[PDB]
């Protein structure tokens, strides 16, 4: 069941019901990338 | 569209006074006659503002954070400048809201919503036409709109008093703008005037976004221009006063503790 | 939401639209809203 997704990064945690549909092209300091090169990622990962 | 203006014109940055505004009601309880204490986020007192004093050359609309709700207020003829974007990156990746006015209600939208590098409401000079507010641009990946009623709801240009001192506390709490309103007759020449006004629970918001990075929205009057007026902005943060109600049941005073010895003292 | 025991009256005040209660020395309610069009203070000592 590949559809829907969930997120596990963010530099930092969540203040309380504050919700974003932000999908970034991840990198562990900023860093605005095509991903996946080195040290850039997605965080959307599906279920299995 | 990334549609762009040129005269971009930076003050020195000026300085006011908070005087004694960003009072409200806490809660939704009346009480009568009494002193009661509460902790919570607020204007502190007596403290720095940055005016914004726009002419045909200064066009004040940088970028501006939030920092956990702002006191806002703006005096003006005819309520010029309406239009506030609250969002995170600003941009087509930025899932923000966005509350702005159809000249008789207000409209108020959040989703992924692209900038212009500058847009403008292409007002014009003696008829206050809403030309290009267009600005609710793209849409996908989206989350809300709400329309609420409408009401006198002016634009145009005027002379005489400052008689619209409106002013607005954008409080976020738990995705929550809270959001205030009051009204004061004055005409001050260009800055704040002195004095308190007490502000009222219009609105919450059940949105719950990472706002962050806001603007306002002003009109080009019709390339841009404005009249002789101001907008205010300052930041909130969590101290704790006292309210004074009168047996009318209005608060009528208030003293924060964290001002001075006297005033802590006060609420001691 | 509100229960309890009392001698309930008419409201006496300036009561402002948007409240509701009235909480009035310390928590204790004394002066409500009816939700079907009437305004009410509401005095909890029955006797004692």
């Amino acid at each position: 069941n590949y559809n829907y997704k969930y997120r596990y990064l963010r530099h930092g945690k969540l203040r309380p019901f504050e919700r974003d549909i932000s999908n970034v092209p991840f990198s562990p300091d900023g860093k605005p990338c095509t991903p996946p090169a080195l040290n850039c990622y997605w965080p959307l990962n599906d279920y299995g | 569209r990334c549609t762009t203006f040129d005269d971009v014109q930076a003050p020195n940055y000026t300085q006011h006074t908070s005087s004694m505004r960003g009072v409200y009601y806490p809660d939704e309880i009346f009480r009568s006659d009494t002193l009661y204490l509460t902790q919570d986020l607020f204007l502190p007192f007596y403290s720095n503002v940055t005016g914004f004093h726009t002419i045909n050359h200064t066009f004040g609309n940088p970028v501006i954070p939030f920092k956990d709700g702002i006191y806002f207020a703006a005096t003006e003829k005819s309520n010029v400048v309406r239009g506030w974007v609250f969002g995170s990156t600003m941009n087509n990746k930025s899932q923000s809201v966005i509350i702005i006015n159809n000249s008789t209600n207000v409209v108020i939208r959040a989703c992924n919503f692209e900038l212009c590098d500058n847009p403008f409401f292409a007002v014009s000079k003696p008829m206050g036409t809403q030309t290009h507010t267009m600005i609710f641009d793209n849409a996908f990946n989206c989350t809300f709109e709400y329309i609420s009623d409408a009401f006198s709801l002016d634009v145009s240009e005027k002379s005489g008093n400052f008689k619209h001192l409106r002013e607005f506390v954008f409080k976020n709490k738990d995705g929550f703008l809270y959001v205030y309103k009051g009204y004061q007759p004055i005409d001050v020449v260009r800055d704040l005037p002195s004095g308190f006004n007490t502000l009222k629970p219009i609105f919450k918001l059940p949105l719950g976004i990472n706002i962050t990075n806001f603007r306002a929205i002003l009109t080009a009057f019709s390339i841009w221009g404005t009249s002789a007026a101001a907008y205010f902005v300052g930041y909130l943060k969590p101290t704790t006063f006292m309210l004074k109600y009168d047996e009318n049941g209005t608060i009528t005073d208030a003293v924060d503790c964290s001002q001075n010895p006297l005033a802590e003292l006060k609420c001691s | 939401g509100l229960t309890g025991t009392g001698v309930l009256t008419p409201s006496s005040k300036r009561f402002q639209p948007f409240q509701q209660f009235g909480r009035d020395v310390s928590d204790f309610t004394d002066s409500v809203r009816d939700p079907k069009t009437s305004e009410i203070l509401d005095i909890s000592p029955c006797s004692f």
